[PDB]
Parts: structure tokens; C-alpha cells; sequence
């Protein structure tokens, strides 16, 4: 009843936080490692490797939210 | 008691006594310089500069090139610069129209550019002769 | 107004419409091609410059997309293309709500997601067939090269692509559609066309960010 | 009679996904390639 | 199965069925016969 | 009943909220994306790959939120 | 009751929060995709390319924000 | 009664939230769009299409928020 | 009685967050559209057109929060 | 009683949401429409056109939220 | 009653919020006109009549807030 | 009772909002009006008239959350 | 009673919000002035009267939800 | 009871809303005057004194706050 | 019941808000590295070294919001 | 028991909302002071006094709602 | 049962807040740290020992958030 | 009961909020502090200096909310 209906919002809001910060994370980095690339074309293959080396580093925060939200739906122990 | 201009071009100094007004047109648009100003560096673009001082002000066309104003003190580097009483209106009129006929033609993507920069000197010929 | 629709029966039920609607394109796009094959000139003649200015068109956002093996697959993305874009086109202009069904509205074949989620799974099996077919069969794109801890990323990286390729291009047709009808109940035909132009203007981009999404997915298996 | 109920997975979308292929192979064949 | 008629459905479509045809093969015949044009040259 | 209105909402806002970061982050990179395109055309091959490959990094983002909320809506274990 | 008034308005946030950071994020990436097109007009065929290319990747995002709160207001499992 | 009412509350919100982002986002692309061809009018037919085509993209994004604002006042299916 | 009183807020609420985004949008595009003006008289033809046509783009963004506006205050189905 | 109160605040937000927007918005238009005057005196005639000409566009946004505070004050069909 | 109570609370929301942002609106814009005069004070007259005039138009903004406040404290029809 | 306790906050709120703004607005305003006569001491006199205009017409924005506080605490018709 | 409760937090909000705006409004007046007296120094004398001029105007500011925060405390009407 | 409940509250949020401004106004004037001292050290007499006394301006704003607290704690008239 | 369904949201939004910040942050942190990889490609060795360094204290701060949900989850104490 | 729990909770907001403002304003101030150092480290001594100074009138704004929120804890007079 | 949930809770958004502004703190510092590694790589041993030492001083900022989150949840004096 | 669960709350939110602001400012601080020491390695003594200083005053901001924090947990006079 009420344990339930707290964990699908708990759910919900898990994800629908995490996604603010790192979203707008990438955004910038991305941008910003794409303008260096526009500049210095040779230096593409250097560039990359870091930019995406970044982005799984952001992109896991959103995967905390992602999880925690699972184990709420899916594995919750409280119900 | 006043700030103190002197514009110089490759050759020759032109304009070195001193004023209470300049206005200058700049790369930004548009600028104007009164005493005591802050310490300012313009880029100055092609086209009238105005000058007052006292009773008289008066627009020597000049093309392009710097200007800082430092405490007390303007000096503008530009690569040509003529007086605007000096320069006869209609004859400067006709170049305008000269370098519009030359310019309408001009193709390419070098001489376009020399055609462009050509009618915008001989645009801002004039406009210190009205002016 | 409804979102319901009437099934046919082989044992098992499968719409009515979308096979219709669906059989409609077909029709229409076979019919105008073998209009425009029938007899060739040196010179492009009357209408058929512009089949020619479609396949080049396809030519080109293969080739950019894919690379110098673009040549292979061009009758697949330009059927992606075409397909799509006439499904959305005739689902705007063909006036079908005259045409009363047993139980639902005809408009699209792309209306119902089965065939969003169909033409997803053929650029699935598209790129997994180019990846399987001109790389290593032990491995594709997946294998975590990179990092061996990019593993889960990589591996829900492969389960999002048809998904949201799946889910754009339906979200999008079903959308459009519902205005039209939302609005229409509100109000009279002459109100709604601003709309529908908007409508028909993204039906067709819908469509070609399809194709071409379609297409660079084939180039991350090449590489 | 029954009212509405949309948003239905039933077999309909495999039923489509078929006439689909069937209508990229079939104009595939006319259209596109001649 | 069954056809379903009203004219609400279809009105909309065919005005914008007519645009997209008449535009259309207004620029698809200009660029199509350029195109011509350019290979016979 | 309260369980499956919890639920509803938190399918509303998970999808809701996953969309704000994202939104905006896409939206820097895309466009300082091009602006180096505009300054360096020839680079534009370069870009494109950089660019593409960012999107998918950002665009996942709000999958997760899509995710979690079709997990609730249509295979909600709660109810 | 309920049930059904709770996913209405899980079918008005869902559409009305994912609007927010895309039609922030589209807005910066159109207009300096505009600045760079008037700096080098020679280039606009291919910045129209990733500009459009663009705003689909960003414009689906408010995509699945329309698709929830309609699957909440027409085929909504949970009434 | 309560549905009802909380319907015509999510079709404020829709049509409110909506307008948001892209009433920012337009504005800067416009704006920006303008300075441009300030600085080249010569360039003023090539930035016009971008931008028109621009404003369609962004102005759809509170196109589903109206939409289902609609939807919820007159085509409810809820009551 | 509870029907009407909802209405009528989200009546005002509809209008009132409408305003916001594209208030702040119209702002900078305007004012970017004059700075333009000013650093290029000669083109104040062109910067026109293009300043009037956004205005009306992002003029209508606030039109559907004063349409739902008067549809929930005047023309309201629910009561 | 309740249907009366709603409406009233209804009308007090209308009001206070749709100034908050073009309230900054006129002001950065206005502020960068003096700045190129200060700069281009002689095109103080073309500036003045176009920033009167805005300011009337982004003025009308907040009319609209004070419109409907009126017609919720005064002609409020809901009591 | 309640009535009078919710009436005179829209009252200090009405003018409370009205002046968030022409507050900050016309500082940008004074103090941006301000700088110019400093950059040019023959242009003293010239940038006055705007910056005056811009103002008047922002000035109103909270005057709608303020008129509607008062509408609600003293000719209040709904006591 | 109810009346007075809502019509006390409504006159805490109403100066206290009205501050936000123009509190940020004339601190742009002045101090970009200081820095203009740091630049250029011999318009000093130029500067300071159109400052100290400014700041009155901002001064008053908060005027008005002032008056209506007061005519809520002092002069209240309600109580 | 109830009344004494809302006037005592009508005060604390009141002198707590007031503060906001002009706290950072006087920052970056005040420090914007001390700048162009490192600047200019032979300017302290001129900048130094606009400085304490403009914090007199933005003081205030707060001074209005002092003087209600305190009218709301001691001289309450209302108890 | 409720009377001393209400402003032990009113006390607490009276100095934690008061220092959120001007926390941020002294900090940026300082920096600010600080880097004016850097670029002219022998203008430090100069640049402190002004500091000095933008300081005191700012710090009271968060002393009403903080007496407003105190009289509401201490010399409370109220209970 | 009541504990178990405190501990749930108290899951949800511990992860949700350690997200946000660090979500930004890292942004900035790594797309500025990489601008600087750009700029000076020779340095790449130098630059990652410390880009992974930074990121791993600024992914700390989700993970002490990623244990203490699962503390909540799993090892509660309090259940 | 209601006096106590409300004077608990002033006392943990009082200290929670007053480091907002300062703990961002002795950032900008410090972070500047340093900036100035390294470009004048001759100047550190001059440099360091005002820094120095100034962190001190920042300080004291958290110390009010240290104090205040102490006072509510500890010296509580309405306990 | 009350004090328990209200504890973890308390636990939840100590945790949750606490990496907000640090979050983003140590994601400027150490991206400017990286900046000028790039344009000075001589200078690495140098930036480094400062931009640690940075770290660990923002990164106990949410140390303290998560201390008191665990003896919330753990060492719980109240339950 | 009630008293102890408010305490343990006002405990979760005084560490939870002071951490915001210095979190943020410590970042802007010292990142400005180190991109000095790159431009000018030779001030590095220097610069740390000033740089440790200023964060000890940042930092003890929340310490004073860690303080009451734990006064309110572990020393708490009202329980």
C-alpha cells in the first residue's frame, strides 16, 4: 500500500534527478571538445579519447539514479 | 585643462592641435572621446571621424587603422586620413561612382574583396565632403 | 478521438490498416516508378529527373554516411527513405476519413508502431548483417575495446538504438495525427491547416533523419 | 459493444511488420531496382 | 476489415496532397530537367 | 488505487524532469558543434563524428527517464 | 477517480516539463548555427546539415515527454 | 467532479510550462540570427531560411503542450 | 463549486506562466535586433523584417496560454 | 465562496507571472537599444522604430495575463 | 470570509511579483544607458529621450500589478 | 481572525518581493554608472542626472509593495 | 491568538526577503565603483558621491521592509 | 503555544534570508576591490576607504535581519 | 509501513540531488580539459593525468549519495 | 513540544540559509584576491590586508545565524 | 515509528544537498586547473600539489553531509 | 517524540544547506588560485598562502552548520 506507492515515486524522481546535472555536464564538455576539434582537425584522435574517456565518467551519475530506481521497481526489499 | 589629438598616417602627421571633442567611428559602430577619459584602445574602422573643439567641428575622413586614448592625450594611427573641406564634394562623388560601376562588375573571390573595400573608401569620401 | 483499430485473424490477429494503408504505399510507389522505368532517354525527359534527383539524393546521404562501400546498400536506405516519407505523405493528403473502416480511422502504416518498431528491427538487422558480414565474425562493434569497464554502457548502447529509432519516428506520425484530430473536433477544417503544413513538414524530416540515422549506424559497424 | 482501450500490443504489430517487409521486398522489386 | 467513411479524416489531406503535388512538381520538374539540362551539356 | 496513482505520477515526472539537463546540454554542443563547422568547413567530417557520438551520450540520459516511466506505466511489478 | 485524475495530470507535466531544456537547448544551437552561416555563408550546406541534424536528436527529447502523457491520456493501462 | 478538475489543471500547466524553454530559446536564436545579417545583409536569404526553419522546429515544442491541453479540455477521454 | 474554482486558476496560471520565457526571449532578440541597426543603419530594411517575423513566432507562444486561458474561463465544457 | 476565492488569486498570479519575463525583457531590448544610440547618435531615428516597435510586442504579454485578471474580477463568468 | 482573506493576499502577490522583473529590467537598461552617455555625453540628449521613454514602457509592467492589487483591496466586486 | 492574519502576511510578502528586483537593478545601474564616470570624470555632471533619475523611477517599483503593505496593515477596509 | 502568529512571521519574511536584491545590488554597484578608483584615482572625490549616493537609494530599499517588519511587531494594529 | 512557535520560526529565517544577498554583494565588491589594489598598489589608500564603507552599507542589511530575530526572540511583545 | 516508506524516498532523492552538482561539474572540469588538449596536444599526457585525478573526487560525491540510498534499501537499520 | 520543535528547526534553517550567500561571496572575493596576487606578487602584502578585512565583514554574516540559531538551541527564552 | 522516518529522511537530504555546491566547486577549480596545466605543462608539479590540496578542502564539505547521514542512520542517539 | 523528530530534521538541512554556497565558492576561489600559480609558477609560494587562508574561512561556514548539526543530534538540550 503505502510502502509501494512511496517507492515507484521514489523511482521516479531518482532518474528524473539524476539526469539534470550530468545532462547539461556533457553538454558543455562535448561542445567544447568538438570547437577544439573544429580548430585543430590533427588533433582529433588526442581529443576524443579524453571526450569520451568524460563522458562514461558523467554518464555513470545518471547510471546511480538509473540503478537505485530499478532496485526501487524491481528488487525492492521493503515490499 | 583639455585632452590633445594627433593623427598620423605612414608619411605624415596630420592633425596635432589639441581639442575639447573628438567623436570617431570604431569597428564597434560608433565612440565618443571627452576629457579626462579612461584609458581606451579602438580599433578604428574606415570612415568620418568628427572633431570639435570650440567654436568648430569638422569631419576629416580617415581609413581605418587604431586608436588609443591614453590620461590627457588621444593619438589614432590610421593609413590614410584627408580633411573633409579638402577634399572637392563632386569629384569625390564621381570616384564614388567610379568605384560603384568597377565594383558592380568585379567578380571573383579575391577581387570582390578589393572591389567591396574600394567602394567603401570611396563611399566615406563624400560623406566627410557633405558633411 | 480513438486510438482503437480492427484486427484480421490467421489464428493470430494483426490489423486491418496498417496492411491496407500499408498496401496503399506500395502500390503508389511501385506505380509511379514503373511509370518512370518504362523508357529511358540519355537526356532526362519530363518527370522522370525527378525519380533520378531522388536516387541521387540517396546516393548521397549513403555515401556520406557509410563511405566508399555506399553502393551495396542504397536500395535499402532508399527504401527506408521512401517508404517512410510516402507512408507520412499519404497519411497527411490522402483523404481518408471520407473512407469509414469497420472499427478505426486508415491514415498511416506508420501510425501503428508495429510498423515503427518493424523498420527499426530491419536497420537492426541491417547493421548487425554489415557488421557480422565485413568484420570479424567473434566480434563487432560491442566488444569493449576501449575500456573493459564500458561494458554495460556499450552493451545498453546496442538496446537504445532501435528503441529510440523505433520510438521517435512513431511518437512523431501518432502525434502529428492526433493534432488533426484533437483540433478537428474543436473546431471546422479551415482553422488546422497552419498546423497540418507543420505537420507535413516534419512528416517528411522524420522520415530522412530516419534514413540517414539509418544509414551512420551502418558506418559504426564498418569502422 | 466495449469502449475505446488504445494503446494495444496484440500480434497486429508483427502482422504489420510483415506486410511491411513484404512491401519493401514486392517494391523493391517494380520500383526501386528497375 | 471494414471501410470506415467521414469526412473529417481526408479533407485535410487532400488539400495539403494537392500543395505538396503541385509544388512539388513545380521544383522536382526544375530541378529534375536542370539536372538533364547539365548532363546533355 | 493510491499504489497505481503514485505510479502514474512518478511516469509523469521521471520523464519529465530527465529532459530539462539534456535538453539544454545537447543544445550547447550541437551548436558550438557548428559554429566550428562554419569556421573550418573542411572539418566538418571531423565534427560530425564527434558530435553524433556526443548526442548519443546525451540522449541516453533521458532514456533512462523514458525507461523507468514505461516501466511504470506498462510493466509496473507494483501492480 | 482517483487513479484517473492523478494520470491526468501526469499527462500535463510529463508534456510540460519536457519542454523547458530543449526549447532552451535548440534555441542557443539554431541561433549560433545562424551567426556562423552569416560569417560564412559558403558554408551553409554544411552547417544546415548538423543544425538539423541537431534538433532532432534535441527535438525528440520533448518526444518522449508527448508520447508518455499520451499513452497516460489514451492508453492509459491503469484505467 | 475531481477528474474533471484535475484535468483542467494539467491543461493549464501543459500549455504553461510549454512555453518556457522555447519563448528562450527562440530568442536567442532569432536575435542572434539578426546580428548576423546585420554584419552580412548580403547573407540575409541564406540566414532567413535557417532561421524560419528553426522557429518551426523550436515552435512545435510547445505545439504538444498545447495539443494536450486540448486534448484534456475537449477530447478527454477520461470524462 | 470545486470544477470551476480548479478552472479558473488554471486559467490564471496558464497566462501567467506563459509570459515568462518568451517575455525574456522577444527581449534579447529585440534588443540584439537594434544593436545590429545601429553598427549597420544601411540594413535596418532587412534587420526589420527578420526582428518582426520572430517577434510574431514568439508572440504566439504566449497566444496558447491566453487561448486556454479564455477556453477554461469562457468556453469551458467541464461546467 | 470557494468558486469566488479561487478566482480572485487567480487573478492576482495572472497578473504577477506575466510581468516577470518582459519585465527583464523590455529591459535588456531597451538598455542595448540606448547603447547603439550612444554609439550611432545619427541613427537614433532607425533605432527609435524598432525598439518602440518591440517593446509594444513584449508589452502586449503582460496584457494578456492582465486581461484575463480582469475578466476573473470583473466579467467572471463562474460566479 | 475566506473570500476576503484569499482577495487580499492576491492583493500583496499581485505587486509583490509584478515587480521581480521590470526591477531588473530597467537596471540593465538605466545603467546601460548610462555607460553610453559616459561614452558619449554629446549624445546626452539623445540617449535621455529613450531611456525615458523605455522606462514608461517597463514602469507600466508593475503598474498592472499594482491597479489589480488595488482593484482587489478596495473595488473589490466579489465583497 | 482569518481576515486579519492573511491581509498581515499579504503585507509582509508584498515589500518583501518588491525589493527582489529592483534591489538587483539599480545596483547594475549605479555601479555601471560609477565606472562610466571613472572613465570620463568631466561627465560627471552628465551622468549623474540621468542616475539619479533612474533610481527614482526604480526607486518606486518597490514603492508600490510598500503602499499596498501599508494600506494593508494600517488603512485595511476588510478588518 | 492565530493573528499574532501570521503578523510575527509577516515580519520575519519581510525584513528577510528586502534584503535579497539590494544586498547583491549594492555589491556590484559599490564594487564596480571601487574598480574605476583604481583606475582612476585622481576620480575618488567624484565617484565616492555617486557611490554613497546610489546606496542611500538601494539602503532603503530594505529600510521599507524594516519599517513594515517592525510596524508588524510593535505598532500592530491588528492585536 | 502556537504565538511563540510561529516566531522562534520568524527569527530563524529572518537572518537566514538576510545573509543570502549581501553575502554575495560584499563578496564580489571585495574581490573586486581587491584586484584594483593589485593593478594599483599605490592607490590602496584609496580603493580601502571606499571598500570599507560599501562593507557597512552591506553589512547591516543582514543587521535588520538579524534584530528583527532578536527582538523576536528576546524582547518578543507578542508573548 | 510509515518508516519503511520514509526510507524509500529518502533512497530516491539521496541519489537523485548528489547527481546535480557534481553532474556540472565535472562537466566544465573535463570539456575544459579537453579545449586545453586542443590547444596544446603535446600536453595530453600532462592534462589527462590530472582530468582523471579530478574526476574521481567529484565522482565521490554521488557515490556517498549512491551508498547511503542503498543504505536505506538494503542495510536499514531502521526496518 | 510544539515551542521546542519549532525553535529546533530555526535553529538548524537559521545556520542553514545564512551560509548561502557568503560562502559564495568570500569565493569570487578570494579566488580575485588571488588572481591579483599572481599578477602582482610584489603586491601580496597590500593585497592581503584588504583580503583579510574583508572575509571578516563576510564572515560575521554566517556568525548571525550561528549565534541566533545558538540562541535558539541553548539560551531559549520561550522554553 | 515518527522519529525513526523523520531520521531517515534527515539522512537522505543531508547526503543529497551536501554534494550540490561542492559538486560543482571542485568541478571549476579543477577544469581551470587543467586549463593553465595546458598552457603552462612545466608547471604541472606545481598546479597539482595546489589543485589536491583544493579538493580535499572542498571535498570534505560533503564529508560532513554524509557523517551526519550515517549517524542519522546508524548511531542514532533518538532511537 | 515530535520534538526529537523536528531535531533530527533541522540537524539533516543545517549540514545539508551550509554546504551550498562555500562549496561553490571554495571551487571559484581556488581554481582562480591556481590558474595565477600557472601564469606565474615563481608566486606559487605566494599564492598558496593566501589560497590556504581564504578556504579556512570558507570552510568554517559549515562548520558552524555541522555544529549545530551534531548539537542538535548528539547535544540536544530540548530532548
Amino acid at each position: 500500500p503505502l510502502i509501494a506507492a512511496a517507492s515507484v515515486i521514489a523511482a521516479g524522481l531518482a532518474v528524473g534527478l539524476a539526469s539534470i546535472g550530468p545532462g547539461v555536464g556533457q553538454g558543455t564538455a562535448a561542445g567544447q571538445a568538438v570547437e577544439g576539434i573544429a580548430r585543430q582537425p590533427e588533433a582529433e584522435g588526442k581529443i576524443r579519447g579524453t571526450l569520451l574517456l568524460s563522458l562514461a565518467f558523467m554518464e555513470a551519475l545518471t547510471i546511480y539514479g538509473l540503478v537505485v530506481a530499478l532496485a526501487l521497481l524491481f528488487a525492492n526489499p521493503f515490499v | 585643462m583639455t585632452l590633445n589629438l594627433c593623427v598620423l598616417t605612414p608619411n605624415r602627421s596630420i592633425w596635432n592641435s589639441e581639442v575639447k571633442e573628438i567623436i570617431l567611428s570604431t569597428n564597434s559602430g560608433q565612440i565618443g572621446v571627452l576629457p579626462n577619459h579612461a584609458p581606451t584602445a579602438t580599433a578604428v574602422d574606415i570612415g568620418i571621424l568628427r572633431i570639435r573643439l570650440n567654436d568648430q567641428w569638422l569631419t576629416l575622413a580617415l581609413m581605418g587603422g587604431f586608436a588609443r586614448i591614453g590620461n590627457n592625450e588621444i593619438t589614432i594611427l590610421v593609413n590614410d586620413a584627408e580633411r573633409g573641406s579638402d577634399i572637392d564634394p563632386q569629384e569625390a562623388q564621381q570616384t564614388l561612382e567610379i568605384a560603384e560601376a568597377n565594383l558592380r562588375k568585379a567578380e571573383g573571390k579575391r577581387q570582390k574583396i578589393e572591389a567591396n573595400l574600394a567602394l567603401r573608401r570611396a563611399r566615406t569620401r563624400v560623406e566627410a565632403s557633405n558633411t | 478521438v480513438g486510438q482503437h483499430f480492427y484486427w484480421q485473424i490467421g489464428g493470430f490477429q494483426i490489423h486491418g490498416q496498417v496492411l491496407i494503408t500499408s498496401w496503399v504505399v506500395i502500390a503508389i510507389l511501385l506505380g509511379s516508378a514503373a511509370i518512370a522505368v518504362r523508357s529511358p532517354q540519355t537526356i532526362p525527359t519530363g518527370g522522370q529527373n525527378f525519380f533520378e534527383y531522388v536516387l541521387e539524393f540517396i546516393r548521397d546521404v549513403s555515401k556520406t554516411q557509410i563511405g566508399e562501400e555506399y553502393r551495396p546498400w542504397v536500395p535499402f536506405i532508399g527504401t527506408m527513405f521512401l517508404f517512410i516519407f510516402v507512408s507520412n505523405w499519404s497519411g497527411a493528403l490522402l483523404p481518408w476519413k471520407i473512407i469509414q473502416l469497420p472499427h478505426g480511422e486508415l491514415a498511416a502504416p506508420t501510425n501503428d508502431i508495429n510498423t515503427t518498431v518493424a523498420l527499426a528491427l530491419l536497420t537492426s538487422v541491417a547493421y548487425f548483417y554489415a557488421g557480422l558480414t565485413k568484420k570479424g565474425l567473434g566480434y563487432f562493434g560491442k566488444y569493449i575495446q576501449p575500456t573493459p569497464i564500458l561494458l554495460p554502457i556499450n552493451i545498453l548502447e546496442d538496446f537504445t538504438k532501435p528503441l529510440s529509432l523505433s520510438f521517435r519516428l512513431f511518437g512523431n506520425i501518432l502525434a502529428d495525427e492526433l493534432v488533426v484530430v484533437v483540433l478537428v473536433s474543436l473546431v471546422p477544417l479551415v482553422v488546422p491547416i497552419p498546423v497540418m503544413f507543420l505537420g507535413l513538414f516534419t512528416s517528411g524530416i522524420q522520415a530522412l533523419i530516419f534514413a540517414t540515422l539509418a544509414a551512420a549506424y551502418i558506418g559504426e559497424s564498418l569502422e | 459493444i466495449e469502449k475505446a482501450s488504445l494503446f494495444d500490443f496484440n500480434l497486429t504489430l508483427p502482422i504489420i511488420m510483415a506486410e511491411f517487409l513484404f512491401l519493401m521486398f514486392a517494391l523493391d522489386k517494380i520500383y526501386y531496382t528497375p | 476489415f471494414n471501410t470506415d467513411i467521414l469526412a473529417t479524416n481526408l479533407i485535410n489531406l487532400s488539400v495539403v496532397l494537392g500543395v505538396l503535388i503541385f509544388f512539388g512538381k513545380g521544383v522536382l520538374s526544375d530541378l529534375l530537367d536542370n539536372r538533364k539540362q547539365r548532363i546533355l551539356n
